[PDB]
């Protein structure tokens, strides 16, 4: 068979064989940015309500809903990679499932591009100096040319400190495990 | 939901339109093969019980004609073959030679002479 | 098209289709197929429903059309379904024209609670002598007829229903009690000869019939017994009194096993579902006796079960004993000897309706129980007085068919036989006798019947009198 | 309407209709076949898809032969012209004596009649055999269970039925063969060739064979009781007369049913059978009735698995039976024929209020004297025949001369017997057996009673013996 | 929180929350219906959506109903104010009285007693029953459990049980009936309302009631016996007393949950029955325990499936007990009753050093005995008792003997049979064992035994035989 590039972040499902099919028939060639900025187009396009009530229908025959997907994607301009896995979608009808691929291709394209998602977790707000100073390390954290994605999250379930998440790497200051740990101490 | 020729290579085959330079019709290229049971894609034009023929020099015979796939069951061990071989049809149902030149000599289930006495002799085959 | 109260059949086969669409549609809602069909919606899923057609699913096909009724799987029910027999959806069958009633009850309504019910004090007569004296059945009671092939249990069923002429002709609104037969994969042939039989005996006026034939989808023969059971309860909760005979409950627990396993559901114990047991107390704890403060009314059940070779100890027989109160086990080897009813007195019994026995039949018949029992276990002096007096009680216990017996002259039957009056006529001839018998007091002495019927006892004049006209009658035979 | 096999697994075919899907149970004939085959849908997968039971050999098809839609479930030639012509599940001849010329066609998916359609009277059939009318009578438009099946007169029992109803009724019969021996299938054709009652040159046949053979696919066997079974109700509704209807055999019918429901792909039930089988066997069943019009007595032959009357194929075949014969090695033996045991033969109308008394007590008592010789019998084999009293050895002399007048001779075997074949009335039966009870001919020779037709016969040959 | 109904299978319901999910067992209400439902969580399935079980009918329930999250699981009253009361699932009274009225609720989902908390004390309780004291005496503060299948005396030991042991009982007492007859809880509602038990206008109830009759949903079934158990619980652990728990019927819990277990896409194990058999019936029955704090004295009435020991459900139970009691359907045909079987029952007490030594060795030899007479049986129902030598003889008479006399009287039946209810105190019990053992009884009918009290009644018995 043709030796297929692996994706940096594997997916799996029937999304993820989907999208790492995409990604292998882009990376070679090499369109990845052309063909996940048409995923994003067609993520809205489809979306529309016309269209959805129109491809959530399995009574319409799957010849009228590919007709009706080439007439789309030839009125947009599309790269014929995403126009072939529109319509490959589409015969195999698996378009009820389609967002779930350009989501996983998201997934598949955010690691190509070198990124590590991250969440930081506390009892309140942060003034931006100290998040400053948290990009900081964590960046320091990450290896060489890898971007990091910060979300900060406010869960007052937790007593105070920080909670932090770089990829699968974990690190819990929050006052609320400490206090946990002490407790479970005194009753041993 | 799922099927057997989803697999991201034929997925991949069919995005950048290289299904056209294969001949999907009389060869086929094995998806799995175990236990002597081999998953074959393509063969568009065999027939159910139809003798196909693997790359490597052996047989199979092919029972479950499915959507995605066809199910062909081996015609010895299952060693030989590999997922991506190249399956070709033979096209003709399995069939036996018959005559009175098989009188007096142990054959297998296929006609093949075992007990070395020289060819078998077979003016005319049955199904 | 309106894809909240109308769906399109995605998939039919198997008798269980998937519709898409739906949006609005309750669990356990009705819903009407274009054909004609209709249908229940049992799993609401996240992307279908699948729904059980009530019908032939031939007539259903892809892509056909769903709309929802809008409400829960109902029946008709009312007095305006006495005299007709009718379908498991309440759709007449009998061609004699449209049902024509105003109150629709739901089938899977919830049996009455704990405080509702009250004892039972009633009796239900069924005229039957080897049932009304040894084994009594009260009203509400569950009273389970569980027998073989053949051994006479539709029989006991017709009797019984043959049999409540005497009160559903009177005035007393009080002992009027209207019949219900539920027939489940039962051969159509035997429910129309069966609606012959009673519209014969005048018996129709007074009986709905709720038919599920062997050529029935299996959901039509799942859901008879709780259309059946609805058009019970409605007399039930109305203050009257009904009797379902549900025939057989094991059919429906064919049916259901059908049901589950082309569900794909994990087949247990003889490849029967988990809810069996579910499956028919859900459905017997609705024959109730509601106390004075809910109208009073009350509505026997009287299941029958159909046992393989005579094992009682099997699932589903197991199940239903462990539902019912009481049990009438029919036994063939007495069937094909000779004995019918073919009732085994001595595994067939009656927890509740005990109490509710009627006086005069109760002191005749506990010493008639107390001699059978003493009977029962030598089967010199003693000994062949037990012996003979056994049998004459069991030549006596024989009855025809179709011919029920009024309390009285069953209570003059047995009293001539316990008393010893047969001691000495040879055993073959009691029922030359009591055939005769009956006849006598049946012209004559109709005043000492009359009296012991209203007094609800053998008083001692009554005793008195009576002994005259058994020892006078025994004198010239 | 045109579709494409798209799969094929084993003899289940899944066609795609992109068009119009054909309802479930219709019939699809393929196209590009050497014969015809047929493919009966019984599922609708989505996506236009159908799954269909192939009625024939499934080997050498192709995803996306061409499938055309019939329109309407298998349609059999009905009619006359059936009487004498064998014919397989899908109405073709077999018996290559060219084509079933008929005016009328019938589907063999039809529903049982409805609860007006039927007769709410019990009825008596009278076969013209002494046993059968006697202990156990034949009800009209009932299922009879026919037990034995080896050697011991069931072909020729079958023959003589088909000839007492055909000559006495007038009406025919048709001989559904459920998973038939090809060899026994050829063996019965010529068997009723022989006898008469099919005939190749006059066209006087009193039979209409449908044989589904034994090497058809489960679809095939599954089905051919249908077939037989609207090849019997033609004559039944259009013609108006009682029909007979001899399915040989039913376990086959179910157990092609159960190999066809696993197939599908569907959980077995009890003891590995289709979870349908109630239903399979109560929508055929249902469909052998007495309409108001005519009426249809069917009479399965048997077999019990493992011996086991409650495993349950049986189980459910006795909810439906009305009757039951017993031919048994035993009495084949004596030379006794029918060899129909009377004694463990049953039949639900021997009831006084739909036989008679008079019937029901010649009955009984029959049945009470064989019973009480047969517990003689012990008595003589071990205490020897002095042991008896006076009021024995004149039981045990009736019973014995009851056991000959319950043989007769066959119209249908007189290369077996030498005698002619008799069609004794039901009046004449019963008769014989009052007047053989109450001891009036006490003074005969017992062998005065064996193989003959009334009573009288047997008078008749005690003067031809004795003088 | 607020979630959405998106799957409504059978008793399984699936709510998608987006906001927070709730954790395991947590109880949701499903706003929209005219009484209250509650659905019980049970898995979380991803994409926030959880798998819950309803504890009512789901009839009447749309796609897309609105779920509200409550917070805490199913609290139910507990307190002195629950006696006398009737209880549900949910802990809605039912005896339509008014609202329980207490200030401390209790979740129904706690955790059993750690280790050490576990009590070792062992005394005997006697319950005036012969079989049952004799042989497999029971214990205070232990796990107690009645075997036996459909109707063959498990509610009438149960409810003698009750009587008795219940009259004599200083402490309270809870009844929760899981799975049974709803006439029968009726009818034990009016016996204690009549017998003083229950005051409705007073506060001298002793006992509490909780009811998950038949009728219910397989999830109410399923969650009763823990409803039980924290009436129970309370009136150990916080009144610190002595309580009684029947329960009746217990096998009714496991198997509602095989009828959910299937609906939560779990595979089956044994016979159908839910792969988590074992743990669940292992929680329920380590809260039943004797803890330091108080005792519970639990009988638990346990169904054994179309009467096989083998089966998953009886055969797990049998390991949480101290005392079983296996009623049994054969002795129950004798006539026997109860139906004790004297060899399957068994006790942990049944130890010289806690019952005695005349206590003891009377138990033993009756059990070998039996035992012997068990040995016998085959060749006595074939060759018939006279190829018996004479200790076998003795043997078999003696064991007879013992056998009638282990059947007693129960009040509770007075109404059955009309004989009068007796108790048998333990020293009379061995005392009578001891003299039919050493044989002083050889010269009575074994039937002067059947059913009496001490054994100078069945002496008096015998001399009114002899008249
Ligand atoms: N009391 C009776 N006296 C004489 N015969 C009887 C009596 N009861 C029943 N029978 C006979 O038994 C036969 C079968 O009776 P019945 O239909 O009541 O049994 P069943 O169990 O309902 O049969 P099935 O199980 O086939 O429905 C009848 O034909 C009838 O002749
Ligand atoms: N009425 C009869 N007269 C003479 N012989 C008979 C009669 N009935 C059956 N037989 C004998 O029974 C044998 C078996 O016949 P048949 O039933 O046709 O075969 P099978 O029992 O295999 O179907 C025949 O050889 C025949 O001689
Ligand atoms: N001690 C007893 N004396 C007489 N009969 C009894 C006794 N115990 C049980 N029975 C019989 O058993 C029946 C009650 O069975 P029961 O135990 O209530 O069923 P289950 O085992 O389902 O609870 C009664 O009808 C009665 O005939
Ligand atoms: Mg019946
Ligand atoms: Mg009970």
């Amino acid at each position: 068979f043709a030796k297929l590039v692996r994706p940096p972040v594997q997916i799996y499902g029937i999304e993820g064989r989907y999208a790492t099919a995409l990604y292998s028939a882009a990376s070679k060639q090499n369109k990845l940015e052309q063909v996940e900025k048409e995923l994003l187009r067609v993520g809205q396009i489809l979306k529309e309500p016309k269209m959805a009530a129109s491809l959530l229908n399995p009574y319409v025959k799957r010849s009228v809903k590919v007709k009706s997907l080439s007439d789309m994607t030839a009125k947009e301009k599309f790269s014929p990679l995403t126009s072939n896995l529109i319509n490959l979608l589409a015969e195999n009808g698996r378009l009820t499932n389609t967002p779930a691929v350009i989501s996983a291709f998201s997934t598949m394209m955010s690691v190509h591009r070198g990124e590590v998602p991250c969440t930081v977790t506390t009892a309140s707000a942060l003034d931006e100096a100290t998040l400053t100073e948290l990009k900081t390390v964590l960046k320091s954290f990450l290896s060489k040319g890898q971007v990091l994605k910060l979300e900060v999250k406010i869960d007052p379930s937790i007593m105070g400190g920080m909670i932090v998440r770089i990829g699968e790497k974990y690190v819990d200051m929050s006052a609320k495990t400490k206090i946990q740990k002490l407790s479970r101490a005194m009753r041993e | 939901k799922t099927g057997t020729a989803e697999v991201s290579s034929i997925l991949e085959e069919r995005i950048l339109g290289a299904d056209t330079s294969v001949d999907l019709e009389e060869t086929g290229r094995v998806l799995s093969i175990g236990d002597g049971i081999a998953r074959v894609h393509g063969l568009r034009n065999v027939q159910a019980e139809e003798m196909v023929e693997f790359s490597s020099g052996l047989k199979g015979m092919s029972l479950n004609l499915e959507p995605d796939n066809v199910g062909v069951v081996v015609f010895g061990n299952d060693k030989l073959i590999k997922e991506g071989d190249i399956v070709k049809r033979t096209g003709a149902i399995v069939d036996v030679p018959v005559g009175e030149e098989l009188l007096g000599r142990v054959v297998d289930a296929l006609g093949n002479a075992i007990d070395g006495k020289g060819p078998i002799g077979s003016k005319a085959r049955r199904r | 098209v309106d894809l909240e109260e109308t769906g399109r059949v995605l998939s039919i086969g198997d008798g269980i289709a998937r519709v898409h669409g739906l949006r609005n549609v309750q669990a356990e809602e009705m819903v009407e197929f274009s054909s004609g069909l209709k249908g229940m919606s049992l799993n609401l899923e996240p992307d279908n429903v699948g729904v059980v057609v009530f019908g032939n699913d031939k007539l259903i096909k892809e892509g056909d059309i769903v709309k929802r009724t809008g409400a829960i799987v109902d029946v008709p029910v009312g007095e305006e379904l006495l005299g007709r027999v009718v379908d498991a959806l309440g759709n007449a069958i009998d061609g004699k024209g449209p049902i024509g009633s105003k109150a629709r009850r739901r089938v899977g309504l919830k049996a009455p609670g704990i405080i509702p019910r009250i004892s039972v004090r009633e009796p239900m007569q069924t005229g039957i002598k080897a049932v009304d004296s040894l084994v009594p059945i009260g009203r509400g009671q569950r009273e389970l007829i569980i027998g073989d092939r053949q051994t006479g249990k539709t029989s006991i069923a017709i009797d019984t229903i043959i049999n409540q002429k005497r009160f559903n002709d009177g005035t007393d609104e009080k002992k009027k009690l209207y019949c219900i037969y539920v027939a489940i994969g039962q051969k159509r042939s035997t429910v129309a000869q069966l609606v012959k039989r009673l519209t014969d005996a005048d018996a129709m006026k007074y009986t709905i019939v709720v038919s599920a034939t062997a050529s029935d989808a299996a959901p039509l023969q799942y859901l008879a017994p709780y259309s059946g059971c609805s058009m019970g309860e409605y007399f039930r909760d109305n203050g009257k009194h009904a009797l379902i005979i549900y025939d057989d409950l094991s059919k429906q627990a064919v049916a259901y096993r059908q049901m589950s396993l082309l569900l794909r559901r994990p087949p247990g114990r003889e490849a029967y579902p988990g809810d069996v047991f579910y499956l028919h107390s859900r459905l017997l704890e609705r024959a109730a006796k509601m106390n004075d403060a809910f109208g009073g009314g009350s509505l026997t059940a009287l299941p029958v079960i159909e046992t393989q070779a005579g094992d009682v100890s099997a699932y589903i027989p197991t199940n239903v004993i462990s539902i019912t109160d009481g049990q009438i086990f029919l036994e063939t080897e007495l069937f094909y000897k000779g004995i019918r009813p073919a009732i085994n007195v001595g595994l067939s019994v009656s927890r509740v309706g005990s109490a509710a026995q009627t006086r005069a039949m109760k002191q005749v018949a506990g010493t008639m129980k107390l001699e059978l029992a003493q009977y029962r276990e030598v089967a010199d002096a003693a000994t062949q007085q037990l012996l003979s007096r056994g049998v004459r009680l069991t030549e006596l216990l024989k009855q025809g068919q179709y011919s029920p017996m009024a309390i009285e002259e069953q209570v003059a039957v047995i009293y001539a036989g316990v008393r010893g009056y047969l001691d000495k006529l040879e055993p073959s001839k009691i029922t030359k006798f009591e055939n005769a018998f009956l006849s006598h007091v049946i012209s004559q002495h109709q005043a000492l019947l009359g009296k012991i019927r209203t007094d609800g006892k053998i008083s001692e004049e009554s005793d008195a009198k009576l002994k005259e006209i058994v020892t006078n009658f025994l004198a010239g035979f | 309407t045109t579709g494409r096999i798209v799969a094929v697994i084993g003899a289940v075919v899944d066609v795609q209709f992109d068009e119009g899907l054909p309802p479930i149970l219709n019939a699809l004939e393929v196209q590009g076949r050497e014969t015809r085959l047929v493919l009966e849908v019984a599922q609708h997968l989505g996506e236009s898809t159908v799954r269909t039971i192939a009625m024939d050999g499934t080997e050498g098809l192709v995803r996306g032969q061409k499938v055309l839609d019939s329109g309407a479930p298998i349609r059999i030639p009905v009619g006359p012209e059936t009487l004498g012509r064998i014919m397989n599940v899908i109405g073709e001849p077999i018996d290559e004596r060219g084509p079933i010329k008929t005016k009328q066609f019938a589907a063999i998916h039809a529903e049982a009649p409805e609860f007006v359609e039927m007769s709410v009277e019990q009825e008596i059939l009278v076969t013209g055999i002494k046993v059968v009318d006697l202990l156990a009578p034949y009800a009209k438009g009932g299922k009879i269970g026919l037990f034995g099946g080896a050697g011991v007169g069931k072909t020729v029992l079958i023959m003589e039925l088909i000839n007492n109803v055909a000559k006495a009724h007038g009406g025919y019969s048709v001989f559904a063969g459920v998973g038939e021996r090809t060899r026994e299938g050829n063996d019965l054709y010529h068997e009723m060739i022989e006898s008469g009652v099919i005939n190749l040159k006059d066209a006087t046949s009193k039979v209409a064979l449908v044989y589904g053979q034994m090497n058809e696919p489960p679809g095939a066997r599954a089905r051919v009781a249908l077939t037989g079974l609207t090849v019997a109700e033609y004559f039944r509704d259009q013609e108006g007369q009682d029909v007979l209807l001899f399915i040989d055999n039913i376990f086959r019918f179910t157990q092609a049913g159960s190999e066809v429901s696993a197939l599908l792909g569907r959980i077995p039930s009890a003891v590995g059978y289709q979870p349908t089988l109630a239903t399979d066997m109560g929508t055929m069943q249902e469909r052998i009735t007495t309409t108001k019009k005519g009426s249809i007595t069917s009479v399965q032959a048997i077999y019990v698995p493992a011996d086991d009357l409650t495993d349950p194929a049986p189980a459910t075949t006795f909810a439906h039976l009305d009757a039951t014969t017993v031919l048994s090695r035993a009495i084949a033996e004596l030379g006794i024929y029918p060899a129909v045991d009377p004694l463990d033969s049953t039949s639900r109308i021997m009831d006084p209020n739909i036989v008679g008394s008079e019937h029901y007590d010649v009955a009984r008592g029959v049945q009470k004297i064989l019973q009480d010789y047969k517990s003689l019998q012990d008595i003589i084999a071990i205490l020897g025949m002095d042991e008896l009293s006076e009021e024995d050895k004149l039981t045990v002399s009736r019973a014995r001369k009851i056991q000959r007048f319950l043989s007769q001779p066959f119209q249908v075997a007189e290369v077996f017997t030498g005698h002619l074949g008799k069609l004794v009335p039901l009046k004449e039966t019963i008769k014989g057996f009052q007047q053989i009870l109450a001891g009036e001919y006490d003074h005969l020779p017992e062998q005065a009673f064996y193989m003959v037709g009334p009573i009288e016969e047997a008078v008749a040959k005690a003067d031809k013996l004795a003088e």
